RNA sequence: AGCCAGGAUGUUGGCUUAGAAGCAGCCAUCAUUUAAAGAAAGCGUAAUAGCUCACUGGUCGAGUCGGCCUGCGCGGAAGAU
RNA sequence: CCUCCUAAAGAGUAACGGAGGAGCACGAAGGUUGGCUAAUCCUGGUCGGACAUCAGGAGGUUAGUGCAAUGGCAUAAGCCA
RNA sequence: GCUCAACGGAUAAAAGGUACUCCGGGGAUAACAGGCUGAUACCGCCCAAGAGUUCAUAUCGACGGCGGUGUUUGGCACCUCGAUGUCGGCUCAUCACAUCCUGGGGCUGAAGUAGGUCCCAAGGGUAUGGCUGUUCGCCAUUUAAAGUGGUACGCGAGCUGG
């Protein structure tokens, strides 16, 4: 979990959601790239 | 620093200005140059301080080939 | 980092930042990163930005920085009172109002571009925008 | 017969490898001597090397002095290294 | 080629021009030949389109202002400083 | 947008490299069988292999894509009785 | 004490604000009459060269002002007698 | 006939020390603390050149950019000069969380053990000595850990006075 004040697609297979009033990129690939916004 | 000094204001400038009329021997204009040239019955100091030499009327004017600022006294 | 070369005057005293700019098309290439914002960019913000976008168009295509830090900052030493004189000149600035094309691009493809001006942006304090060549 | 050898710079450390502590003075002789923190005590991480300044009033002044005592010593230490290692060599020469 | 409808500005001057930006029109003027200056106004989003088009600045133009077809070419524009809109554009009789 | 299929040939382009076979780079970035297939976008390998993608064929049967302009909001946002 | 800027287009206007000068000189460098027009560059020309002195052109006051800076100055306030 | 140049020129004629001091005043004006401020400091974040065999973003992150805190060094001189006692130690604490331990979790360049980093979390806990007036620090040996800060750099009508 990164967590940014930028959040970003990192690759094709990361997907901007928003969860609970929080910006968040879950990537169904790669661990590595799952962020939030914090 | 070595900057504290500055010399104390000369009170130049235009002392009466258009259609103002003057006694004789009233400065116009206080001047450093010739920035204003004696046209008719105004004299030119030696300081370039330019006066009346006649009762009457200031004129300013743009005259001559150069477009300089001319003072002139009409007489009224 | 730019800078004159010579000057008139050693010190300069702060001014004002207000009023439009008067570089505001792209005149030499075909894309421009015009400012949107007001604010000043001093020289190391302006190379930093230069680096960043000479990098990202791998030395293809040309580069103009159409602004110049001309107006040279003050800071008075850490520690030192307030009277005793003007500060010493540390950095240079470019004074920027909205509409200062701030660089411009051409031999590049549009997108690259673009990118490459994102980029440089990130690197400048300032609002910025991509802009195009006009016909008029 | 030794080659000329590029007299590579001196380079700029890091902040990052660096701690600064910054702390009162010894004896110090006032009011606002015993409050003020101007001392200073930079630190090297990777090696453990201390330079330690508190002569200037101050505290950035001191930095900076201490900044160029700590650079000094650096210089020193390399200096020191790139003896042993030259030490070493002649002593294996030697050895023939 | 391009059909600009306009009409005929009623107040001139700062002022009015910035009411006239504000409501999505700009200020402009038809000059050029033995006949008067004539200063209309035009709707910003239509001409913007416009002028997006390279065509726009080359070829000539046809303003209809009161039902009648003026034939121009774009002189001038002056552009916001750091938007994409038109501040003005002057037009010459061709 | 899913879904099913292909996703090749000269070829592993040479070089320089320990090796380099789309993917260490440096560089050229062609043509072929053509429905379409980059001397290759990502993963992967000791390197190959292998797994994806681009583009395209099939199914399906109505809107869809992403820029611009602006209005209002969201995160960015931690302090001591 | 003088000049400029700060100083907000009359005057004036502060700061341990930003820049510079003066504590004189000259019996001509003053008065007047008469006359004259600069810097720099190019070309040619003994010694003579980037640079003396002589021509001619371009040039147009970019020069000059006994000295700081500002304002002036061909009607020259500049240069000769 | 005056560098009366401190140039409206106090005399013709004049350096200093006072911690042995004294009086009159001033918070008109400094040292402490408060306040405003936040350059500096500390703590974040944005961009991503690169390092990381390969691979920017496991972990680092250059050139630059944007904040927060009041938290160091400062700036200012608004409060106090008809007194607001100063570092440290002791005794008592109390709050913040930017968490050192213990609790929960994500990612890992996470096999395990042990780590790194980030998120959540302030309930409780969070060293004895050697040296130095010390705070700090270095060292010795512990400890699950030996947190970072605020509190007039907490606390002298509570102690000490190095
Ligand atoms: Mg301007
Ligand atoms: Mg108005
Ligand atoms: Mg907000
Ligand atoms: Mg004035
Ligand atoms: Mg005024
Ligand atoms: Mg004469
Ligand atoms: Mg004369
Ligand atoms: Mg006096
Ligand atoms: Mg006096
Ligand atoms: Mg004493
Ligand atoms: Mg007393
Ligand atoms: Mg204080
Ligand atoms: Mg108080
Ligand atoms: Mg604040
Ligand atoms: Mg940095
Ligand atoms: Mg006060
Ligand atoms: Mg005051
Ligand atoms: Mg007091
Ligand atoms: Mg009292
Ligand atoms: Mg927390
Ligand atoms: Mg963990
Ligand atoms: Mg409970
Ligand atoms: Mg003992
Ligand atoms: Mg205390
Ligand atoms: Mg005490
Ligand atoms: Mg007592
Ligand atoms: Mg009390
Ligand atoms: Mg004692
Ligand atoms: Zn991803």
């Amino acid at each position: 979990m990164k967590v940014r004040a930028s959040v970003k697609k990192l690759c094709r297979n990361c997907k901007i959601v928003k969860r609970d009033g929080v910006i968040r990129v879950i990537c169904s690939a790669e661990p590595k790239h799952k962020q939030r916004q914090g | 620093t070595r900057n504290g000094r500055d010399s104390e204001a000369k009170r130049l400038g235009v002392k009466r200005f258009g259609g103002e009329s003057v006694l004789a021997g009233s400065i116009i204009v206080r001047q450093r140059g010739t920035k204003f040239h004696a046209g008719a019955n105004v004299g030119c100091g030696r300081d370039h301080t330019l006066f009346a030499k006649a009762d009457g009327k200031v004129k300013f004017e743009v005259k001559g080939p150069k477009n300089r600022k001319f003072i002139s006294i009409e007489a009224e | 980092m730019l800078q004159p070369k010579r000057t008139k005057f050693r010190k300069m005293h702060k001014g004002r930042n207000r009023g439009l700019a008067q570089g505001t098309d792209v005149s030499f290439g075909s894309f421009g990163l015009k400012a949107v914002g007001r604010g000043r960019l001093t020289a190391r913000q302006i190379e930093a930005a230069r680096r960043a976008m000479t990098r990202a168009v791998k030395r293809q295509g040309k580069i103009w920085i159409r602004v110049f830090p001309d107006k040279p900052i003050t800071e008075k030493p850490l520690a030192v009172r307030m009277g005793k004189g003007k500060g010493n000149v540390e950095y240079w600035v470019a004074l920027i109002q909205p509409g200062k094309v701030l660089y411009e691009m051409d031999g590049v493809p549009e997108e690259l571009a673009r990118e490459a001006f994102k980029l440089a942006a990130a690197k400048l304090p300032i609002k910025t925008t991509f802009v195009t060549k006009t016909v008029m | 017969v030794y080659p000329e050898v590029d007299d590579d710079i001196d380079i700029e450390i890091n902040p990052a490898d660096l701690r600064i502590d910054v702390y009162r003075t010894s004896g110090a002789g006032g009011q606002h001597v015993n409050r003020t923190e101007s001392a200073v005590r930079i630190t090297h991480i990777p090696t453990g090397i201390v330079t330690q300044c508190q002569n200037d009033r101050s505290q950035h002044k001191n930095k900076d002095q201490a900044m160029k005592q700590m650079k000094a010593k650096l210089y020193e230490l390399e200096m020191q290294k790139k003896n042993a290692e030259k030490q070493a060599m002649e002593d294996n020469k030697s050895d023939i | 080629m391009f059909t600009i409808n306009a009409e005929v500005r009623k107040e001139q001057g700062k002022g009015a021009s910035r009411r006239l930006r504000a409501a999505n029109k700009f200020p402009a003027i038809i000059y050029g030949g033995k006949e008067a200056p004539l200063a209309i106004e035009l709707d910003h989003d239509k001409v913007m389109n416009m002028q997006a088009k390279a065509e726009f600045y080359s070829e000539v133009l046809t303003i209809v202002v009161d039902g009648k077809e003026i034939k121009v070419k774009a002189q001038d524009v002056q552009r916001h400083p750091y938007k994409p809109k038109l501040q003005h554009i002057d037009f010459v009789r061709a």
